[PDB]
């Protein structure tokens, strides 16, 4: 078996330096080669850097050439990447990969990349707003109800509902970032009109950087 | 970077044959034969499928084959099993010792019958406007093809870039999909406008569906 | 008894050209026909013998030499050839020399930035005698008035590394070579075909 693990990637502010490590076991790490590859969320893959078996030679993409540095310690089966002057375009997922007997030029083995993003915004917590049930929604005796979060920076979030005991018809869409640079998300549940007049629906949001929860109730507006 | 061109998406019925193409410079895929193909299911590290001269790694089904023709190379997949929908990327080595990746092709398998979207629209007006910002939200629920197109209409005028949409992953109970849509506006502009509407055109629908409301009704 | 050709061809790492390893093969049953008809061998030239006949033959003992060399140099590994590798690294005899087998192992032997584990003799006092091997790695200065006194590095160095890169292309790719020698009459046979 062969396995690789990346570590150290995380939140940082722009213009700073950061160091990533990748550790391999199960093969002669010194013999082949190590590569770094990154994937900006929602985009394809692109190549970042490469180092040779001896570490004597290095190559980098024009976007990172001279800015980043790649180094390895073949005595520890350990690989390292040094990043300097990080910019908003470096906010991707970075994978380490190595050659194999199939070809030193081939990204045969891959780790499970760390997520790194540069942001000047602080760990602002989310705010929760409700959706307005109405005729343009409630139709055919069926209606959708939802809660909306106002932009927040930290990556971890979890939405809870009365329906959390049985999430049938409940969705928690992938969060998205506003031009402000902070994440936001929407969650909705589908319910019958009989429930709108007989059951309370309240949403509560969990945010690990701030254990103080936020919650809001949805009620059928006359609009 | 001479990033290789690829089709944005391809689709086929289960058991059919389908081919993905990759194209590059005479020194990026022409000449050398090191073209390789990678597979990446969502949420996990990419796998490889093909490499030099269409060879295939051990432990991978013989259903995948590769071909090269000068400036272009292609990957053909047969016996679609719906597990191959993972996006495929081509890769090649280039002179001046540089690697290039293709834009990635997303494969959609018609693993079930078409299912129509359910659509809802909601104003977050009361709390959001009290906070000092305005947005409008439109919801598309449990559709199948997921190729849906979404448009925002204000006073029947079309808006773009001012909205952000998010699509949830395939619901394994029925392979359906859902999309969230939301346009953002400033308090002054939100008060200037009178009518708000969202429009969707999709294979899941027999004809475009539009939902609209006037801010002045309530 | 089966023959170790499997480990001979698939040894995972062949010796450098200048220091070519050898291995004695004995008491084998040599399934030459099943080896020869394989598609991986880019060349299977034979001298004084033909490959299809090889199973109908039966030599006393056979040696196999192995080294990794570049495509243009593979042409030099033939009886009667001359050139830097044939002259300095591995002089094939000007006589029978059995089959020369080569395949393009660029995948294993070439590496990004060039493989420096494989070296060749840039020059020598005089060309090697058939099957001669030497490990003597001393700078060729000879001291004297023409060059820097002995032990000095002015007069280059005897060895150089190929630096096999994928970019090197089909012309400069590294091939893996093995060559077998067959001798007769000096002893009773000990290995034969199936
Ligand atoms: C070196 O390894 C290869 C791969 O295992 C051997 O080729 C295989 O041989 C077996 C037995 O004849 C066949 O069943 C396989 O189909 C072969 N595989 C391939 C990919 O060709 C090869 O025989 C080994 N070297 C020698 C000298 O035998």
């Amino acid at each position: 078996q062969v396995q690789l693990v990346e570590s150290g990637g995380g939140v940082v502010q722009p213009g700073r330096s950061l160091r990533l490590s990748c550790a391999a076991s199960g093969f002669t790490f010194s013999n082949y080669a190590m590569y770094w590859v990154r994937q900006a969320p929602g985009k394809g893959l692109e190549w970042v850097a490469v180092i040779s078996y001896d570490g004597s030679n290095k190559y980098y993409a024009d976007s990172v050439k001279g800015r980043f540095t790649i180094s390895r310690d073949n005595s520890k089966n350990t690989l390292y990447l040094q990043m300097n002057s990080l910019r908003t375009e470096d906010t991707a997922v970075y994978y380490c990969a190595s050659g194999s007997d199939y070809g030193d030029y081939l990204l045969v083995y891959w780790g499970q990349g760390t997520l790194v993003t540069v942001s000047s915004a602080s760990t602002k917590g989310p705010s929760v707003f409700p959706l307005a049930p109405s005729s343009k929604s409630t139709s055919g005796g069926t209606a959708a109800l939802g809660c909306l979060v106002k932009d927040y920076f930290p990556e971890p979030v979890t939405v809870s509902w009365n329906s959390g005991a049985l999430t049938s018809g409940v969705h928690t869409f992938p969060a998205v970032l506003q031009s402000s640079g902070l994440y936001s998300l929407s969650s909705v549940v589908t319910v019958p009109s009989s429930s709108l007049g007989t059951q309370t629906y309240i949403c509560n949001v969990n945010h690990k950087p701030s254990n103080t929860k936020v919650d809001k109730k949805v009620e059928p507006k006359s609009c | 970077q001479s990033a290789l061109t690829q089709p944005a998406s391809v689709s086929g019925s289960p058991g059919q044959s389908i081919t993905i193409s990759c194209t590059g410079t005479s020194s990026d895929v022409g000449g050398y034969n090191y073209v390789s193909w990678y597979q990446q299911h969502p949420g996990k590290a990419p796998k490889l499928m093909i490499y030099d001269v269409s060879k295939r790694p051990s432990g991978v089904s013989n259903r995948f084959s590769g071909s090269k023709s000068g400036n272009t190379a292609s990957l053909t997949i047969s016996g679609l099993q719906s597990e191959d929908e993972a996006d495929y990327y081509c890769n090649s080595l280039t002179s001046i010792s540089t690697w290039v990746f293709g834009g990635g092709t997303k494969l959609t398998v018609l693993g079930r019958t078409v299912a129509a979207p359910s659509v809802f629209i909601f104003p977050p007006s009361d709390e959001q406007l009290k906070s000092g910002t305005a947005s409008v939200v439109c919801l598309l629920n449990n559709f199948y093809p997921r190729e849906a197109k979404v448009q925002w209409k204000v006073d029947n005028a079309l808006q773009s870039g001012n909205s952000q949409e998010s699509v949830t992953e395939q619901d394994s109970k029925d392979s359906t999909y859902s999309l969230s849509s939301t346009l953002t506006l400033s308090k002054a502009d939100y008060e200037k406008h009178k009518v708000y509407a969202c429009e969707v055109t999709h294979q899941g629908l027999s004809s475009p569906v539009t939902k609209s409301f006037n801010r002045g009704e309530c | 008894n089966l023959c170790p050709f499997g480990e001979v061809f698939n040894a995972t790492r062949f010796a450098s050209v200048y220091a070519w390893n050898r291995k004695r093969i004995s008491n084998c049953v040599a399934d030459y026909s099943v080896l020869y008809n394989s598609a991986s061998f880019s060349t299977f030239k034979c001298y004084g013998v033909s490959p299809t006949k090889l199973n109908d033959l039966c030599f006393t003992n056979v040696y196999a030499d192995s080294f990794v060399i570049r495509g243009d140099e593979v042409r030099q590994i033939a009886p009667g050839q001359t050139g830097k590798i044939a002259d300095y690294n591995y002089k094939l005899p000007d006589d029978f020399t059995g089959c020369v087998i080569a395949w393009n192992s660029n995948n294993l032997d070439s590496k990004v930035g060039g493989n420096y584990n494989y070296l060749y003799r840039l020059f020598r006092k005089s060309n090697l005698k058939p099957f001669e091997r030497d490990i003597s790695t001393e700078i060729y200065q000879a001291g004297s008035t023409p060059c820097n006194g002995v032990e000095g590095f002015n007069c280059y160095f005897p060895l150089q590394s190929y630096g096999f890169q994928p970019t090197y292309g089909v012309g400069y790719q590294p091939y893996r070579v093995v060559v077998l020698s067959f001798e007769l009459l000096h002893a009773p046979a000990t290995v034969c075909g199936p």
